[PDB]
């Protein structure tokens, strides 16, 4: 299946306070507007992927990274109330080791350092993302310098989609959290 | 001859930045395919140092170590052995905020940062509050008096 992510996979590019301020930014975002795949499977990870989920208990836990992703590569999963990632060579059907509604995460290789940002925002509605604006704080930088080519979710629905590198206007207000936001390359009032 | 340090000879494109690139796959410097059996053309891609007391200081070892870390633009835990001092605000001073120099006046804030943001910024790129690194408190800064005279 197939849904449009209308302003979603917005992320704080940076570490720093703003307030009342329409900051311009280039990165890697998630399009507005853009076909957003839904799975009621491995995929690509080109240049950095937004994940989505909507869950009653938790069902969807873990994430694995790699290129071959068969003991020759990143794990994550959730264990009750301890998050764990590794790098080992795992055998599913070390160099690196740490441990700490919608939810929606955005995942990033930078350099060789693991970007992972994450928002979490209760929802009430069963047929796709709602919609409406926000922003994604980061959550994790991980220094795995690991090549990254294809990635699979492990388990309640989710939905993916892929980042691009264009330009985007943020809007902090006067608390300091992104309100709005304008692709300046969607269409040409946008531009 | 010590043969223990390994580096890797072949690979099929360049390294990005902080990459690390442990595989042994066999690498086939021709057309026949390898099917992981090493001989003509399929290269284990790791040579051997070889490293003898007598060796010219071109070919003798060296060990290296490169320190990385990413400037102000977030919380800090890792600083040098500089001391610290009070605080004192409503009159300019010169201010070392974790290595974040400046001169102003500090005054309390009404602003909410964020848990992974250490300091503010102005439309002048120019900082605008800090968070003090030994009380979670928010000071804004403001530049003291000037004019022309
Ligand atoms: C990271 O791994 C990928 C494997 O998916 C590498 O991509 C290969 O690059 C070689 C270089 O000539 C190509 O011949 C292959 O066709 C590529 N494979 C795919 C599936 O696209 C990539 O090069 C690796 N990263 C680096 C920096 O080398
Ligand atoms: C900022 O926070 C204050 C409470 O401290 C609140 O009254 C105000 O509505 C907030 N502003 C925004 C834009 O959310
Ligand atoms: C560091 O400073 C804070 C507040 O100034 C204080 O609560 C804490 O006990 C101090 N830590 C040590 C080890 O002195």
């Amino acid at each position: 299946a197939y849904t449009n992510s209308f302003t979603r996979g917005v992320y704080y590019p940076d570490k720093v306070f703003r307030s009342s301020v329409l900051h311009s930014t280039q990165d890697l975002f998630l399009p507005f507007f853009s076909n957003v795949t839904w799975f009621h499977p491995v995929l690509p990870f080109n240049d950095g992927v937004y994940f989505a989920s909507t869950e009653k208990s938790n069902i969807i836990r873990g994430w694995i990274f790699g290129t071959t992703l068969d003991s020759k590569s990143l794990l994550i999963v959730n264990n009750a109330t301890n998050v764990v990632i590794k790098v080992c060579e795992f055998q599913f059907c070390c160099t690196f080791e740490y441990v700490s509604n919608l939810r929606e995460f955005v995942f990033k290789n930078i350099d060789g350092y693991f970007k992972i940002y994450s928002k979490h925002t209760p929802i009430n509605l069963v047929r796709d993302l709602p919609q409406g604006f926000s922003a994604l704080e980061p959550l994790v930088d991980l220094p795995i310098g690991i090549n990254i080519t294809r990635f699979q979710t492990l388990l309640a629905a989710y939905y993916v989609g892929y980042l691009q590198p264009r330009t985007f206007l943020l809007k902090y207000n006067e608390n300091g959290t992104i309100t709005d936001a304008v692709d300046c390359a969607l269409d040409p009032l946008s531009e | 001859g010590n043969y223990n340090y390994l580096y890797r000879l072949f690979r099929k494109s360049n390294l990005k930045p902080f990459e690390r690139d442990i595989s042994t796959e066999i690498y086939q410097a021709g057309s026949t395919p390898c099917n992981g059996v090493e001989g003509f053309n399929c290269y284990f891609p790791l040579q051997s140092y070889g490293f003898q007391p007598t060796n010219g200081v071109g070919y003798q070892p060296y060990r290296v170590v490169v320190l990385s870390f990413e400037l102000l633009h977030a919380p800090a835990t890792v600083c040098g052995p500089k001391k610290s001092t009070n605080l004192v605000k409503n009159k300019c001073v010169n201010f070392n905020f974790n290595g974040l120099t400046g001169t102003g006046v500090l005054t309390e804030s009404n602003k909410k940062f964020l848990p992974f943001q250490q300091f503010g910024r102005d439309i002048a790129d120019t900082t605008d509050a800090v968070r003090d690194p030994q009380t979670l408190e928010i000071l804004d800064i403001t530049p003291c008096s000037f004019g022309g005279v």
